[PDB]
């Protein structure tokens, strides 16, 4: 029951969780561009010039 | 005011059979100054000015 002591501990393991590996894809995932806006189709002259 | 941040002040209430009509018929409802533009830059109102009148000839609602 005396508790000697001892001598220097070389190294230190740390153990510790993993890298969160494959979470992310390889290709990246971008939001789509929002379109150019198109002539809508089924445009005609509605106005006629009077008399 | 317009929505492109352009006060005017109502100087004179102009008769109709005045106001300078088109050939379409139409008199205008507000006469605007060329000289409110080129100090002030506002390109905006004259997109919305041809946005709105194609709006308003398509039925359509302009983006």
């Amino acid at each position: 029951g005396g508790l000697t002591c001892a001598s220097a501990p070389q190294g230190t393991l740390r153990i510790l969780e993993g890298p969160q590996q494959s979470l992310s894809g390889s290709p990246l995932q971008p939001i789509p561009a929002s379109p150019p806006p198109q002539i809508p189709p089924g445009l005609r002259p509605r106005f006629c010039a009077f008399g | 005011a317009s929505r492109h941040g352009q006060k005017g002040i109502l100087s004179r209430l102009w008769p109709a059979e005045d106001m300078p009509f088109t050939e379409s018929g139409m008199v205008p409802d507000i006469l605007f100054n060329p000289h409110g533009f080129p100090s002030r830059m506002t390109i905006g109102m004259l997109i919305e000015s041809m946005a709105g009148k194609s709006a308003a000839l398509h039925g359509l609602c302009h983006d």
